[PDB]
């Protein structure tokens, strides 16, 4: 009902935060080069069509991407307002959004929706990820509270804090795209709840330059070329 | 048998030492066990109602009972003297030639035949003696097991169920148990049980100078659990501490005080309160220490936590005095100590406690136990001097009755209702306790007088108005609650009560309050809890049957709430009063000419302001107006039939049906032949004549079980309504009800059929012996019912018409539960209250009741009935069996005849007998009334017994037929293989006994229903004959489902069994959900079940594994996660092993939710049970009393000492050889992962830091190479494992290789020095000690105490000289493995990987200081680098 | 206390006629006179504030003095400590919190409550012997008191006889 806790603390927003602390694990990862994205998918459902587009991960324009942990149904409200927003600006300027422009832009509406008492917060925890020329590859957290952060590696939803020691420990400043693919691989590999890591579980992608320098590309990988990163890691569930 | 009990002169001489030698003659044993001069007396105060001589059938010989009672005792003792208190080893019968069970461990549930087996397990056969206690046993054995019960409670070494062994001498020494102390005749028999035992125990709970040997400590909650059971076992044998030994209180106060400081406070007020006993010699008195507990109350702010044990201090010691001086012994216990003004306080101990008590119902809410908090004040009233007691009671409740008040609550509303009650009903706890002294003796004058009562009425009455209107309803209660106890005082002032209650119940319904609910409902509350004294007085009962009527016309299908209030109001009225006209032919009265004129005068003269005391009438007029009031029952009742059927149609609550139906059947026991009569013609022409069953779903149960119970009490009835019935039956059925198919629901058109069918059902539940005269007609009915419906829901119904008509013929039960009986019994007429608080309430010629005990002819009926419907529904089934269909039509066909094989099962289920499969001793102490006789030799020359069995087997032979065609032909229809599990739960669990349909509402009156609306504090039975009617029934009904059920297979069992366990896999929820709850039920039934089961389990998900078969794994997974197969997993080392390797494939099964399940099971096992290697520490008091004076007993502990040890090594030989394979699989395995891996250092981390396992120096290096995994939570679980493992090794040394050591007291290690502190210049001693850093003489760690109030007894202390291990080469090998593994980049990894872990969480780790004091000791030792 | 023996403890509080024992706790002589001394120490010093403004009155050594037993009496009258208290209440205690009531201004300027911290001590574990004592100093009219005193002595006198009920 957003009022305040006798401690100068929103109820409301605490369980918010319980909700997404189950809701499947995503890590991102900011290499020299290029931005990696990794989320791990409860599979408990046979008939779930796995090789549907998407669930975890999602397009926002041309150069940024997301993870969601959290509700889906209250992600896609977002996401469509973010994706309007990012062709408002481009339709504007005739340039491509910004990564912070718009990454804030969804922290400013989700804090909205904890201030006013005819709104439940929604229960949303992104992982954002994308290239401007303004800073280069940018990796950013925002949060049910609509607080947002700046990283270098980042995990959120379930089993956060085994994930950050885990990246605390093997990330480098200096890595390139293929050793933050091996990196998110292993730490979700060395954190997954589920016996082994396997290409319907995790969905992916890069943020990558390729060979032409006006170039920045987003992979969003289908189901068979995880499994090809899958078998080059040693992750390697293979024949 | 192991025993040797099979021998008659053992069992003679055994008889003879536990003083159970009972004389022959029932009459000379009943009279000699009450006899305070007598070898058997077992009791103090003879039972006023002996609820077991009102059985209809003989009951167990009191030789017998005793029998029973020495074959637990010789068990109970070869238990305790083989000294395996925890039970676990389970020794086989087996075991006996080197020379299986489930349950009893934690919550354990009684077998209670003495059969030929024997357990060997402490907590089976106490729960045996548990259940024994039902029966008397002489006051010399008494002592001997209350003092087996203190030590066995007292044990140390193991993991031992010390929560029901504490019990177990609470049982023992009772204080109330028939109205007999079993602690004074215990303490004149001459108990005397061991102090110093008991005090050494929790001085474990004291600071000890080494953290590390710190046996327990508080805040741990197992810890704190053990404190608070041994703090009450220190309680309840505080009396038994010897009085001539005249040092015992001063000394143990000496020890006490001085270990008292702020650290140990928690720990010493608890054991001063619980250990010190009351013992008032010459020169030491335990008062003398009042000015020592007013020090301590008297210096500090109101603490919950230091003023519960000083009030529960001086509350005890004040009813201890105030009872020796009522007792004849004072002139031995109390001399010298005066009872003054106000007890043993002194008059500024008295107004600090006064001060204290308003200190927290008005100011800070510090109370935690409102009886203790009162008992000094109700103990201090000196009955002769009692006015400045009463003066300061008088100004605590002016302080506090604004308080009360209902538009004033907050933090103190719960304080104050709670002292109220708590202070009125100690006050009439003490009153009738003395009123009891008094009744058989003398009156010693600081007995309270009448004028205490009037005065605690006077002070009381305005705080229980003001409380009783509270907005908190519970809070209310506790205020509405006090009236019963004022009442029962019989103060000169009660008229003040009576009027009041009055006043407000026809202000109510009256409609004066109607815009105020608390006030109609308080009111209603009010009268409720008075109606039993309003009933006894000869003018406030000329009101009663006004009110009844005023009640049943308010009665009200909106309000619920009010309904239920009313209803309770109904009941109350009708559980005390004769629904009778007692009018002598006096043609002259009428209510409307003499009751009502005279309630508007003594109404109007209350409500003008006058007491009741100033109305003054004639008793002729009186006695008229009360006849009068006589006359009015049968509209009264016209109108309750007319009210029930408008809650026909209401949405109500069960619990509020269920006291509707409760009030109904209590009205038709209260009425005598003529009003009943009425009654019972009233509620068969409005059931007949109804317009009252429209709605979707009826309350059938309001009319139909109102119905059953006109039956119960006259037979006569059910010809002519049960043929009425079944004519309506028969006229829907041609309607078309029923055919039309639905499932889940039943349809409007199907209503009128459904009330019919449950009228029928209830109705034959109750027709009894009545039912020969129709028996033929029901028969050839029920086969046409059959034939012509075949609605799956009115299947469950229709079937339902068998159970209840085969119930009636084999049935015990009582038919009788009337207030006065057969209209012809020798009470007067002036009997308006129940007989409740007369002596005559007992007598056996008013509780005369009768029963129904089955006949030949009913028997014969029963067994005609359940052999032709069954062969029926056989014979039908068989028939479809050839030519399946996948027709709707064929299923619920074949689902009709196996529900109607389902309930010929149940209701002809008390034909059946558990032991049949043994035939082709066994003392049952239970004797539950069976119709072939208790005998063996009785059962089988009997021709109906086989007769009965051969059916049993017939239809479960059937089950195994429908198995296999459902399971080949149907296999994905859920419906019918549920259906078929109910049939399976029904016939493993209905052996002799009826457990479908034991808890659903019946045509019986409740007994805890009727116990709420009799029971009264303080009182001994207050009860009707009603009540003692239903618990006489209540008693036979409990021998019967306390009768066991355990048995072994006869290979039906097994096939069915394996059938169940078949479902119990199967991939569909609504299948394998039942039949998993079949197979929970099925091995409670079965002896050694759960082999059978896992034997299968086992297999299968190898077999699953192997095949891929994913959904199949899972459903293996949850059947492993039920909690009686997984608490048997824990206990079962022979299948774990294999068990355990086979969860560690599955956990690389990746589909599902598959692993998680494993990970989950596998973290369970890491809570799997050692066995202590001989570490039992124990007194021989735990078991010399109840050693029996023969040779062969000796020889006996010995071969099960032997025995049980090699079980707990071979035990112990699995899980080492379960190491070292789970090592090896750590090792070999390069690439595991990491939950797998972390699921073999915790295991190995269990097994290596219990002290009975042998040090392993390739477990030190295994663990300590995971290192290399770089997983920061395998890291963490390293460091914590070394530590353990090396924590161990060091205590090992300490200990010097005697493990006992560190499970006793009186040892403390080589580098721990008492010092005397009573020496003549300590005090200076210590203080130039403490200021020495130079040169210490000696060191304290951890927290010290001694001292800071006094000085003068023994303090632990730690030497200065250094910690070098005595240890031997497996223990040097291993320090020395992990001293050249502890390496510096080793150390280097480890810590960069500990401060990267604590990033976000900044703690400080205790367990990390003390991995460097490990380091630091493999350094000074010499074996790191 | 840290009594020789346990009979000399049980002995000397047998010792008082009135059934109630020694307090718990005692100021040994030596730091009973030091903390008396801090007491002189500020009434020595009061005529160093005579003329002064709150502003520098919150400079001067009387103030520190003050400001340090004020942090003394408010710890002390927590948790196990208010029995060491109740000796001090009225020779130096209550007579300095009311002396603090008067300067209102330098209460607002350092964040001092003698008001709440006096009306409070009345709710202190106080002896049947100092209730006497209590009671004859709460009972002494001087016309010296403030209205402010004034009612903060009945504000005492009100948690007061409600704790003494």
């Amino acid at each position: 009902t957003t009022i305040f806790s006798p401690e100068g603390r929103l109820y409301q927003v605490e369980y918010a935060l319980e909700s997404i602390s189950h809701a499947g694990t995503a890590i991102g990862i900011m290499a020299s080069d290029g931005i990696v994205l990794a989320a791990e998918r409860k599979v408990t459902s046979t008939l779930l069509e796995q090789d549907t587009s998407t669930e975890k991960l999602y397009k926002l324009n041309d150069k940024i991407a997301v993870a969601v942990a959290g509700l889906t149904a209250d992600a896609e409200i977002l996401i469509n307002t973010a994706r309007i927003h990012a062709q408002n600006y481009l339709k504007t300027y005739n340039e491509d959004i910004p990564v912070e422009i718009l990454v804030r832009r969804l922290s400013d509406i989700k804090q909205g929706y904890t201030q006013h008492g005819g709104l439940r917060p929604f229960g949303v925890s992104f992982i954002y990820a994308g290239y401007d020329d303004r800073y280069g590859y940018q990796l950013y957290t925002s949060n049910p509270s609509g607080n947002y952060t700046g990283w270098k590696a980042i995990s959120v939803g379930a089993n956060t804090s085994a994930a950050q020691t885990l990246l605390q420990m093997d990330y480098k400043d200096d890595m390139k795209v293929d050793d933050a693919i091996e990196l998110a691989l292993k730490t979700l590999s060395k954190t997954t709840d589920s016996s082994a890591l396997t290409y319907d579980r995790l969905e992916f992608a890069t943020i990558r330059k390729g060979a032409n320098d006006g170039e920045v590309y987003q992979k969003i990988f289908k189901p068979q070329e995880i499994k090809d990163i899958l078998v080059k890691t040693g992750i390697t569930k293979k024949d | 048998l192991f025993n040797g009990m099979d021998s008659t002169s053992l069992l003679n001489e055994r008889l003879q030492h536990y003083t159970l030698d009972y004389v022959s003659d029932r009459a000379q044993h009943m009279k000699n066990i009450y006899d305070p001069s007598s070898r058997w007396f077992s009791r103090s105060v003879r039972p006023e109602f002996p609820i077991e001589e009102f059985l209809p059938y003989k009951t167990e010989s009191h030789e017998d009972q005793a029998k029973y009672l020495c074959h637990v005792l010789v068990n109970l003792y070869i238990a305790i003297s083989s000294l395996d208190i925890q039970g676990l080893i389970s020794i086989s019968s087996k075991d006996l030639a080197d020379l299986d069970l489930a349950g009893p461990d934690f919550n354990a549930t009684g077998k209670i035949t003495a059969k030929s087996a024997t357990i060997v397990n402490v907590n089976h056969w106490t729960n045996e003696l548990k259940n024994c206690l039902h029966f008397d046993f002489p006051v010399a054995l008494r002592k001997s097991l209350a003092t087996v019960y203190y030590y066995l409670s007292l044990v140390q070494g193991q993991k031992v169920y010390r929560q029901m062994h504490v019990d177990m001498f609470e049982r023992l020494v009772s204080l109330d148990d028939d109205r007999t102390n079993f602690t004074e005749l215990l303490q004149k028999q001459g108990l005397l049980l061991d102090h110093q035992i008991m005090l050494n125990f929790l001085c474990e709970f004291l600071p000890y100078p080494d953290p590390d040997y710190a046996r327990y400590e508080l805040s741990s909650k197992e810890d704190l659990q053990l404190f608070r059971l041994l703090l009450k076992h220190a309680h309840n044998a505080k009396p038994f501490f010897d009085k001539s030994k005249e040092s015992l209180l001063v000394d143990t106060m000496n020890f006490l005080l001085s270990s008292l400081a702020p650290s140990t406070m928690m720990a010493v007020m608890p054991i001063v309160t619980s250990v010190v006993p009351y013992h008032y010699h010459i020169h030491s008195k335990i008062i003398d220490y009042f000015p020592f507990c007013y020090s301590i109350w008297s210096s500090v702010s109101a603490n919950v936590a230091i003023d519960t044990h000083m009030y529960d201090f001086v509350g005890s010691i004040s009813k201890d005095v105030h009872n020796k001086i009522l007792s004849s012994e004072h002139e031995k216990d109390v001399v010298g100590v005066e009872f003054g003004e106000f007890g043993i306080f002194t008059d500024d101990q008295m107004t600090f406690m006064f001060n204290r008590l308003q200190g927290h119902l008005r100011t800070d809410g510090q109370i935690h136990s409102y009886s203790r908090t009162v008992k000094p004040f109700v103990y201090a009233i000196n009955g002769s001097k009692k006015d400045r007691f009463f003066e300061k009671l008088v100004s605590l409740a002016k302080a506090i009755e604004t308080f009360i008040h209902p538009s004033n609550n907050g933090f103190w509303t719960k304080p104050n209702a709670k002292f109220v009650h708590a202070f009125i009903k100690s006050y009439h706890g003490r009153v009738k306790y003395e009123e009891d002294i008094c009744a058989r003796g003398v009156t010693n004058g600081i007995c309270l007088t009448s004028f205490c009562h009037e005065e605690i009425v006077e002070i009381f009455l305005n705080i229980i108005s003001l409380g009783s209107q509270n907005k908190n309803p519970d809070i209310a209660n506790y205020y509405i609650s006090c009236f019963a106890y004022l009442l029962e005082l019989d103060p000169s002032n009660a008229y003040l009560i009576y009027d009041k209650i009055l006043i407000d119940l026809y202000d109510t319904l009256a409609d004066q309050f109607i815009n105020s609910r608390h006030r109609i409902i308080s009111s209603l509350k009010q009268f409720t809890r008075v109606i039993r004294f309003i009933v006894m007085d000869k003018l406030y009962r000329v009101h009663i049957t006004n009110v009844l009527s005023m009640l049943v016309s308010k009665l009200d299908m909106n309000d619920t709430n009010l309904t239920s209030n009313l209803i309770n109001g109904i009941v109350s009225i009708a559980a005390f009063i004769p629904i009778q006209d007692l009018t002598g032919e006096d043609d002259y009265i009428s209510f409307e000419s003499d009751t009502l004129p005279l309630v508007q005068q003594h109404f109007y003269h209350i409500k003008c302001g006058e007491s009741s005391k100033t109305f003054r009438v004639d008793d002729e007029l009186l006695n008229n107006a009360f006849k009068a009031s006589t006359t009015v029952f049968q509209s009264m009742l016209k109108v309750y039939v007319e009210k029930i059927f408008q809650l026909v149609d209401v949405d109500l609550e069960d619990s509020l049906v269920t006291k509707i139906n409760q009030t109904t059947m209590i009205l038709q026991e209260s009425m005598d032949d003529k009003i009943f009569n009425y009654f019972a013609s009233l509620l068969q022409r409005n059931f007949w004549s109804n317009d009252s069953f429209k709605e979707k779903d009826p309350n059938y149960e309001l009319v139909t079980i109102p119905l059953a119970a006109l039956v119960r009490r006259n037979n006569g009835l059910s010809k002519e309504l049960v043929r009425t019935l079944l004519f309506h039956i028969k006229e829907q059925i041609k309607r078309g009800a029923g055919s039309v198919r639905s499932t889940s629901e039943i349809q409007q058109r199907d209503v009128k059929l459904v009330l019919y069918l449950t009228a029928l059902n209830d109705v034959l539940r109750q027709c009894h012996e009545s039912l020969l005269e129709y028996s033929d007609e029901l028969i050839t009915f029920m086969k046409y019912l059959y034939d012509n419906v075949t609605n799956p829901p009115l299947d469950v119904i229709t079937s339902i018409v068998i159970h209840s008509a085969l119930a009636t013929l084999c049935t015990t039960e009582i038919t009788d539960c009337r207030l006065f009986p057969e209209d012809s019994k020798i009470p007067e007429k002036d009997r308006w209250g129940g007989l409740q608080f007369d002596p005559r309430r007992f007598d056996k010629q008013h509780l005369s009741f009768q029963w129904h005990v089955p006949s030949s002819d009913e028997i014969t009926l029963s067994i005609s009935i359940l052999e032709s419907l069954s062969e029926y529904c056989i014979n039908n089934v068989e028939e479809l069996m050839k030519a399946p269909r996948h027709d709707s039509e064929y299923g619920d066909m074949i689902q009709k005849y196996v529900l109607v094989m389902t309930h010929t099962l149940s209701g002809s289920s008390l034909l059946f007998d558990p032991d049949f499969n043994k035939y082709r001793r066994d003392l049952d102490i239970y004797t539950c009334n069976y119709y072939f006789g208790n005998t063996t030799e009785e059962k089988l020359q009997n021709p109906q017994y086989l007769q009965v069995h051969r059916v049993r087997a017939r239809i479960g032979h059937f089950f195994h037929k429908l198995y296999v065609f459902l399971s080949t032909n149907f296999e994905n229809n859920t419906n019918m293989f549920q259906i078929l599990l109910h049939g399976l739960k029904v016939w493993f669990t209905d052996l002799g006994q009826e457990t479908v349909f034991n808890e659903d509402p019946n045509a019986f009156i409740d007994v805890d229903f009727l116990e709420n609306v009799q029971s009264l504090s303080h009182v001994n039975e207050p009860f009707t004959r009603t009540n003692f009617a239903i618990r006489a029934n209540s008693l036979h009904q409990s021998r019967v489902l306390l009768h066991s059920t355990n048995r072994k297979a006869s290979k039906l069992e097994n096939l069915l069994l394996v059938d169940i366990i078949q479902l119990a896999t199967s991939l569909y929820p609504d299948i394998y959900k039942p039949a998993q709850g079949t197979l929970v039920h099925c091995m409670k039934q079965l002896v050694g079940s759960y082999g059978v089961v896992i034997n299968k389990i086992i297999p299968s998900l190898e077999k699953a594994i192997k095949d891929h078969d994913y959904m199949k794994i899972q459903v293996i997974l949850n059947v492993l996660l039920i909690k009686k197969i997984h608490r048997k997993l824990m206990t079962d080392y022979k299948d774990i092993g294999r068990l355990i390797f086979l969860l560690i494939e599955c956990c690389r099964v990746n589909e599902l939710e598959i692993g998680m399940y494993a990970d989950k099971i596998l973290t369970d096992i890491v809570i799997g049970i050692k066995i202590p290697s001989s570490v039992c520490v124990i007194s021989d008091q735990a078991f010399l009393p109840l050693a029996p004076p023969d040779g062969t007993i000796n020889l006996q502990v010995e071969a099960v000492k032997l025995a049980k040890k090699k079980k707990r090594e071979y035990y112990l030989s699995l899980l080492v050889d379960l190491q070292d394979k789970l090592l090896d699989k750590l090792d070999n395995e390069k690439d595991m992962g990491w939950k797998i891996r972390m699921f073999i250092l915790r295991f190995v981390t269990q097994i290596q830091s219990n002290l009975e396992s042998k040090p392993d120096k390739r477990a030190v290096f295994s663990i300590i190479s995971q290192i290399s995994t770089k997983h920061p939570e395998i890291i963490h679980l390293v460091v914590k494992s070394l530590l353990s493992t090396c924590n161990k090794i060091i205590s090992l040394s300490d200990y010097e290789y005697d493990i006992t050591r560190a499970y006793k007291n009186e040892f403390n290690p080589s580098f721990v020095e008492i010092l005397d502190t009573s020496t003549t210049s300590f005090p200076k001693t210590f203080t130039e000690e403490m200021n020495n850093f130079d040169n210490p003489k000696y060191f304290i760690d951890l927290r010290a105490y001694v001292g800071w109030l006094c000085w003068g007894r023994l303090m632990y202390v730690m030497s200065p000289k250094a910690l070098k291990l005595n240890l031997r080469e497996n223990e040097l090998e291993v320090l020395k493995t992990a001293g050249h593994l502890l390496t510096r980049e080793f150390l280097r990894d480890v810590t960069m990987n500990l401060v990267q872990d604590n990033e976000t969480r900044g703690v400080f780790s205790s367990g990390n200081v003390s991995f460097f004091s490990l380091v630091i000791l493999l350094i000074s030792s010499g074996f790191c680098e | 206390p840290s009594i020789s023996d346990p009979t000399t403890l049980l002995e000397a509080e047998r010792n008082d006629p009135d059934g109630l024992g020694l307090p718990l706790k005692s100021v040994p002589e030596k730091v009973d006179a030091y903390i008396k001394k801090q007491f002189e120490i500020i009434k020595n010093l009061e005529d160093s504030v005579v003329g002064l403004n709150p502003q520098q009155f919150i400079k001067t050594d009387y103030f520190y003095r003050t400001s340090t037993i004020f942090y003394w009496i408010k710890e002390m009258a927590r948790g196990p400590n208010k029995v060491l208290l109740v000796p001090y209440l009225v020779d130096y205690v209550l007579p300095f919190l009311i002396g603090l009531v008067k300067h209102k201004d330098v209460c607002a300027l350092a964040s001092l409550d003698p008001v709440r911290l006096y009306a409070g001590l009345g709710y202190m574990p106080i002896r049947k012997n100092h209730v006497a004592a209590i009671v004859d100093y709460v009972c002494s009219s001087n016309v010296a008191l403030s209205s402010n005193q004034t009612k903060l002595q009945l504000a005492f006198i009100q948690h007061f006889l409600s704790a003494e009920l």
